[PDB]
């Protein structure tokens, strides 16, 4: 990435969407974010929104693993586990309670939905 | 992984017939900047950052003068990359510390001469007046893209009246500036008189801070005795704007 | 007309009828391999994501299924009568079925075409509405109008024309004029010559108000002078049929001068003109 | 001048014949079936 | 007419009124010059005198 | 918490004010394009080019007219193609003026600004047979009148507003409506005098005499 | 920053502040000398 | 004597009282929650209740979650799509039970998006360990001020998987419940027809 | 228009004033949808002929049907079993543990 | 009173639609700022000489 | 006399207040409080000209009491 920041080439939207799809944890994707910030790489505005959407989805499955680790040992979910189902992450760039924040930016008028 | 099934017939007219989004984006960019009067396009250039630049990334001055607008040398060196600090500056009123509304994060690798030539001392008169406008726009805006609030419009009219009075001081023989000052003072009176009714706290703060207490005064006694000065509160739709539970006890 | 050539062909009509009965009694399975499990759709001598990428319809892709065999049988039958098995071809078979009754059979062929990738165009809805237009059922035609509105298809002038013919066949004559007025006002559709023909045919039998004949005279004058259209044989026939009802001598003189202008403009007289 | 117009002359001839005491020439009924060509609405 | 006169508005045309005067001058005031219908009774004394 | 009071029709309708410092800038085209950006194509259903109503209760009671309307949630607003024409005093005055000037020029469509009292007068003129039709009638800003001609000359001969100065308005009594029905000693169904009642319904003088009401007089046309 | 505006120089119109008057927008009752009828005196006039 | 016999015999007279639209103070929402937990405790039969969460402890997911009150949470003049009242997980099915509002400009904001329902289903897949192959989430709309017979019938069909006869066996007063939708509300009937006739959204 | 509708005061000329609307749209609908007003019997038939032969034809709409349509009373108690179930559910436990 | 209640609810719906269109305009002005950033950065690159 | 005036009883005060007689209730603006327990209130009324068919608003000043 220091070589890519020196040559001054742009990373495409399909490149970074496939880059952060190979991240498993939430701490790993923040390493990729602060590397490309330190290396001063160039990208599109859709590449930045698809990157922060992957940071939003990685914290969601990170807390879903935590709320099921306490569910398997207790046998019943808590009120905080059921509140995570409805609300989710509050501080987010593209939250689910306002599904119109990807229409002007993305050319497909739809957020990229990844599955495992 | 799997091979596709066989296509058994095909017609070329099936291949004969995202573009609604590409049409709507250029219609939005036309209605925001391109379909305005020049006095509105100047204030749109002052407020928003890249309203001049279309999706083709070629200006109207660049398409006719390419040797003057485009860069002469193409340097392969220090590519700045994507801005990760772009959340702090959505409008040009957020960064008035430097020239051309350039943020301080953009000036990192340059020497002190380039940073000194873009400082506050090298700003023009229009940039200093826009900095004075943005100083109050930081204080009285509802959201970051708000320019038409009454507390913002009143201080904008008052700064315009100050500019016209300062021009009439050094040049009292300018006859157009007399008429424009006489119109801007009436518009400032209208803006402050509606600000007094729709939000009294910001009006009282603006009155107290700038040492203008009698800026809302009746001109003539003969018209004031017949209630024509306060009838402006009725005719403008402002007679019941005050919430009585927050200032008095209405019992 | 291709619909009249299809409906005069008895064997092709019988083949379309048995294919529609096979599609109506038991729909095929949109399935992968081992589509030869039934005797209803025998073979003739990954598909959805293939159809989604390369803009190919589902009926044009053969994955050895019952639906692919049904599509091959339908294209085999439709090429025998002269058609092409496209969006333009299926309107012809739905029209030729709907003009001979056969409402549910044409609806089954329509839904099988719309399920197999060939989209529900407005002309397929027009060929559906031809059944209720010939039958005279207003509610079925209005339900088809609301159905094509619910599927995101704005109705073109053919749908409003078949709705006008549906209200004309059900002896509701001022409703044609109301549809024309709302089509000009709300739909923003300029009228064709067939619109003037259907409007004059509705005004020829309109007994809702007293002013049907001056309205028809002014409508003919507005079509000729203002709209710039040149009157053909259906305009002259629909006008002379309305002018022949009033025994006033000026209207009879208008009918005679219209027949003389018809024979002067290179439109020869037929049995309807002498009638 | 618009007071001398073929449409105005046809209207004058029509309201002249409509009294019942004027006899129409053949060009009146022959122009009712073949109207003069207008420059408007084009 | 003011003092001691039952006339409330002009006969034919008037300056523009608002509120209950708009409903009164056009619909609800008395009019004995009406050749079709007399000035109407209050409810429910108008339903049984419809014919 | 103290909230700011919405003042004026622009703030009460929630104008964005995207253009800097100008509050009277037109906003219909930008809002229409942003609303077109707001809608989405849903696949397991889009909207049509017919006019739309914001509520299901706002559909017309006529079942034939209901076929030309559909229910859009917030995309029913900002409909239309034409804008409000310029270059008078009241919209009735320029509504009569543009038709009177365009009937002499032998034109097909006249773009007149649509208000509540304007499109009702146009509908009454269409009922009496003085207007051949309309274009973009559901537009809340301006609509086109398709004029009616017959044998060279125009159907509309004289069209005049009631406020002949453009300033002074008049309130017609039912006595005035009965005067307008029987004027110059004849029975007048020829010249159509149109008024707006207290219920904000635009009716001619015949239906005004029929139910014994009056209203604010708008215009005459024959 | 600073507002050095004085309302005395605004009201008393120092620096020759000139407001353009509206054009014949008096609308006074003493000047009018004609009877106002609906549709005017002669409503539909044709210039021939 | 009559109201004493009503109190003694009809143990759910407050639920029928609120469901018919008689309660103007707080509505029928608390009566709806008590009705749903009563119908859950007679079908799961091993029920724990902590605050606003009712859970069956069989291993099979029988969860009733009282999320919030949709009347006070819907602030007029805000852009937030999707606020539900109850969330019921029955086996593999998920239901967002929403009581509609009196504001017709808020009913379009009260129903959640397809993307929001997919997110709720994916959250359920994360926390419950249920595989995403068999997960179905469906919206449910209820009348604002009352509760008619058809809404209770559809509630017993969808969220409790009860037919007519076994619900009449569990609930005796359901057979004589004859409340219907009022004809003055066309917007709610159109929205409930477009909502209740939708297929289960599969993730 | 016709000219006599422009100068003469007869009431069906009021029908010449309004625009043409469909006769199924102005008249109220039936059980199937839009219907012509002359296709229902009670509109086309006058009231002085609806006494002898009209009820003779339409006897079958009221007095013909199935055995459960003709021999079952409908004014009986429709809530007796709910009352019996609530009484037996109140009386049988008879205690609060 | 029913008409006045419906008018107030219409005003609240207009405010919500205003907030949604303001979010869309925020994203549009963000991409215009991106265009301005590219142009201003390549101008300052040759200012550095 | 000519041109003829007359009082126009249809105004804001007749729309708001049901009055037992003309001039009983009035609504106006306070313009002077230089006197003790006396508020000078400027109020408006309408006078109608039938020749020009127009109503014009005249202003009357009253002395009211505030203890």
């Amino acid at each position: 990435m220091h070589l890519a920041g020196r040559n001054g080439r742009e990373l495409s939207v399909r490149t970074i969407q496939h880059l952060f799809a190979r991240t498993d944890s939430f701490a790993e994707a923040l390493a990729v974010f602060y590397t490309m910030r330190r290396c001063h790489v160039a990208m599109n505005m859709e590449a930045y929104y698809s990157m922060l959407y992957s940071l939003q989805r990685l914290e969601e499955e990170g807390w879903g693993q935590h709320f099921r680790n306490e569910y398997e040992e207790n046998g019943a979910p808590s009120e905080q586990a059921m509140d995570f189902i409805v609300k989710g992450i509050s501080n987010a760039l593209l939250p689910e309670n306002k599904p119109w924040l990807g229409r002007v930016m993305f050319q497909d008028r739809n957020v990229p939905d990844r599955r495992y | 992984a799997m091979e596709h099934p066989a296509i058994w017939l095909w017609y070329p007219w099936r291949m004969n017939p995202h573009m609604p989004q590409r049409r709507a984006l250029k219609n939005v960019h036309g209605a925001v900047f391109n379909d305005l009067t020049p006095v509105q396009k100047k204030r749109q250039e002052q407020m928003l950052y890249g309203v001049n630049i279309p999706e083709t990334r070629q200006m109207k001055f660049e398409e006719q003068h390419p040797l003057l607008a485009g860069a002469l040398r193409k340097l392969e060196g220090q590519p700045k990359g994507f801005p990760f600090w772009y959340r702090k500056y959505p409008t040009r009123r957020h960064a008035y510390e430097y020239r051309f509304s350039i943020p301080v994060e953009m000036l990192d690798g340059y020497n002190d001469d380039v940073k000194k030539a873009l400082s506050k001392g090298m700003m023009s008169i229009q940039e200093k007046q826009f900095a004075q406008e943005a100083m109050y726009m930081e204080r009285y805006a509802e959201h970051d893209f708000d320019t038409t609030s009454p507390a913002v419009l009143a201080v904008k009219r008052a700064l315009k009246c100050r500019v016209l009075r300062n021009h009439l001081l050094t040049n009292p023989h300018n006859n157009i500036i007399k008429t424009v000052l006489a119109n801007t003072e009436r518009k400032l009176n209208h803006a402050l008189r509606r600000l007094r009714k729709v939000d009294f706290k910001k009006y009282w703060e603006i009155i107290r801070d700038h040492d203008v207490q009698d800026i809302l005064q009746p001109p003539n006694l003969v018209t004031y005795r017949q209630g024509s000065y306060w009838k402006y509160d009725w005719n403008a739709g402002l007679a019941i704007s005050t919430n009585l539970a927050d200032v008095m006890d209405p019992r | 007309d291709i619909t009249k050539s299809v409906e005069r062909n008895a064997s092709g009509m019988q083949a379309l009828l048995e294919i529609g009965n096979k599609l109506l009694r038991s729909p095929p399975s949109p399935e992968p391999l081992s589509g030869k499990a039934s005797k209803l759709y025998p073979p003739v001598g990954r598909a959805e994501e293939l159809s989604a990428k390369y803009n190919v319809p589902m009926a044009y892709i053969d994955d050895s299924s019952e639906a692919s065999n049904a599509s091959k049988s339908l294209a085999l039958v439709m090429e025998d009568v002269g058609l092409e098995f496209t969006e333009d071809g299926l309107t012809v078979v739905i029209s030729a079925l709907s003009r001979q009754g056969y409402g549910t059979i044409g609806r089954a062929i329509f839904d099988f075409a719309s399920a197999m990738g060939l989209g529900p165009s407005a002309e397929m809805y027009r060929a559906l509405m031809k059944y209720a237009s010939r039958r005279g059922d207003v509610n079925e035609s209005m339900a088809l109008i609301e159905e094509m509105k619910g599927n995101g298809i704005t109705p073109r002038i053919g749908n409003w024309h078949e709705l006008m013919y549906t209200f004309y066949k059900a002896k509701d004559y001022p409703a044609v004029s109301q549809i024309v007025d709302n089509m000009k006002m709300y739909a923003n559709i300029e009228p064709n010559e067939v619109t003037f023909v259907l409007q004059l045919k509705a005004l020829a039998k309109d007994n809702s108000q007293l002013n049907s004949l001056p309205e028809a005279i002014q409508l003919f004058d507005q079509m000729e002078n203002v709209y710039g259209f040149i009157a053909s044989r259906p305009h002259y026939d629909a006008m002379m049929f309305h002018l022949s009802q009033s025994p006033r001598p000026e209207m009879r003189l208008r009918c005679e001068e219209l027949a003389h202008k018809m024979e002067l403009m290179g439109i020869v007289w037929n049995a309807n003109t002498y009638l | 001048n618009e007071k001398y117009e073929p449409w105005e002359h046809m209207k004058r001839m029509g309201r002249l014949v409509g009294t019942g005491f004027y006899i129409p020439p053949e060009w009146y009924n022959h122009f009712r079936m073949f109207p003069p060509i207008n420059h408007n609405f084009q | 007419g003011g003092p001691g006169s039952p006339v409330r508005g002009p006969g034919y045309y008037a300056p523009p009124m608002e509120g209950e005067h708009q409903r009164g001058y056009t619909a609800e005031w008395r009019d004995l010059r009406n050749p079709m219908r007399p000035p109407e009774f209050p409810t429910p004394w108008e339903r049984k005198y419809r014919q | 918490q103290g909230h700011r009071l919405l003042h004026g029709k622009r703030e009460r309708e929630g104008s964005l004010f995207a253009v800097a410092n100008d509050v009277k800038r037109d906003e219909r085209l930008l809002r229409q394009q942003l609303n077109a950006l707001l809608e989405e194509e849903r696949m397991p259903t889009p909207l049509v080019d017919l006019p739309g109503v914001e509520r299901r209760r706002d559909l017309p009671a006529d079942p034939i007219t209901r076929l030309f309307f559909q229910h859009k949630g917030d995309h029913a607003l900002y409909y239309g193609t034409y804008d409000k024409p310029s270059v008078l005093y009241t919209p009735i005055y320029d509504f009569c003026h543009r038709i009177r000037e365009a009937t002499e020029q032998r034109k097909r469509f006249v773009v007149v600004p649509s208000t509540i009292e304007t499109r009702g007068c146009a509908r009454v003129m269409h009922d009496h047979g003085l207007v051949a039709g309309f274009r973009d009638f559901h537009n809340d800003r301006a609509f086109a009148v398709e004029l009616k001609y017959f044998q060279g000359d125009s159907t509309i001969n004289v069209i005049e507003p009631c406020s002949y100065d453009g300033r002074t308005e008049f309130e017609w009594s039912p006595k005035m409506m009965r005067r307008l029905l029987n004027t110059h000693g004849i029975h007048n169904r020829l010249v159509v005098y149109i008024c707006r009642t207290a219920d904000n319904r635009i009716i001619d003088h015949i239906h005004a005499v029929k139910e014994n009401i009056g209203g604010r007089g708008l215009m005459m046309v024959h | 920053t600073e507002w050095k505006l004085s309302p005395r120089d605004i009201v008393l119109r120092r620096f020759g502040q000139h407001t353009k008057p509206p054009g014949k927008a008096a609308l006074d009752v003493g000047s009018m000398r004609g009877s106002v009828i609906p549709f005017g005196r002669s409503p539909g006039e044709q210039l021939v | 004597e009559l109201v004493a016999h009503i109190v003694r015999n009809y143990s759910q007279i407050d639920i029928i009282y609120d469901f018919l639209g008689f309660n103007y103070s707080e509505g029928y929402r608390s009566s709806l929650r008590r009705y749903m937990e009563y119908l859950q405790c007679k079908t799961a039969e091993n029920v724990r209740a902590s605050g606003r969460l009712v859970t069956g402890d069989k291993g099979e997911h029988n969860i009733l979650f009282d999320y919030c009150v949709s009347r006070e949470s819907l602030v007029s003049g805000d852009s937030c799509q999707g606020i539900i009242d109850f969330l019921y997980i029955n086996g593999n099915d998920v239901t967002l039970i929403i009581i509609a509002s009196d504001n017709p400009w808020l009913r379009n904001r009260q129903l959640p998006h397809r993307r929001q329902m997919e997110g709720i289903a994916r959250r359920v897949c994360f926390v419950l360990g249920i595989p995403p192959s068999e997960v179905r989430i469906r919206n449910l709309l209820l009348p604002p001020t009352y509760l008619d017979k058809g809404s209770i019938v559809r509630l017993n069909d969808i969220v409790f998987r009860l037919s007519n006869e076994q619900s009449n066996l569990l609930i005796p007063w359901l057979t004589n419940y004859n409340k219907e939708l009022d004809p003055k509300d066309v917007d709610y009937t159109a929205l409930a027809k477009t909502t209740n006739e939708e297929e289960w959204l599969t993730l | 228009k016709v000219p006599h509708s422009l100068i003469y005061n007869i009431y069906p000329y009021l029908e010449e004033i309004r625009r043409r609307k469909g006769m199924m749209a102005m008249h109220p609908p039936g059980k199937d949808g839009l219907l012509m007003p002359d296709r229902v019997v009670d509109n086309r038939l006058p009231d002085h002929l609806k006494r002898g032969y009209y009820d003779d034809v339409y006897w079958k709409d009221f007095f013909a049907g199935s055995d459960e349509h003709l021999n079952e009373p409908r004014m009986g108690l429709r809530g007796d079993e709910m009352r019996r179930r609530l009484e037996e559910a109140q009386t049988s436990p008879a205690p609060t543990t | 009173e029913k008409k006045r209640i419906e008018a107030r609810q219409m005003m609240d719906g207009r405010q919500a639609l205003k907030k949604k269109h303001l979010d869309l305009l925020r994203e549009f002005h963000e991409r215009q700022f991106f265009f301005w950033y590219e142009r201003a950065s390549e101008r300052l690159q040759n200012m550095n000489l | 006399q000519r041109p003829r005036r007359m009082p126009w009883p249809y105004d804001l005060t007749s729309l708001i207040f049901n009055q037992p007689r003309q001039g009983s209730d009035k609504i106006g603006y306070v313009v002077g409080t230089s006197m003790l327990k006396t508020a000078v209130v400027a109020t408006n009324h309408m006078v109608y000209y039938p020749k020009f068919n127009q109503r014009v608003s005249r202003t009357k000043r009253f002395f009211a009491h505030d203890e």
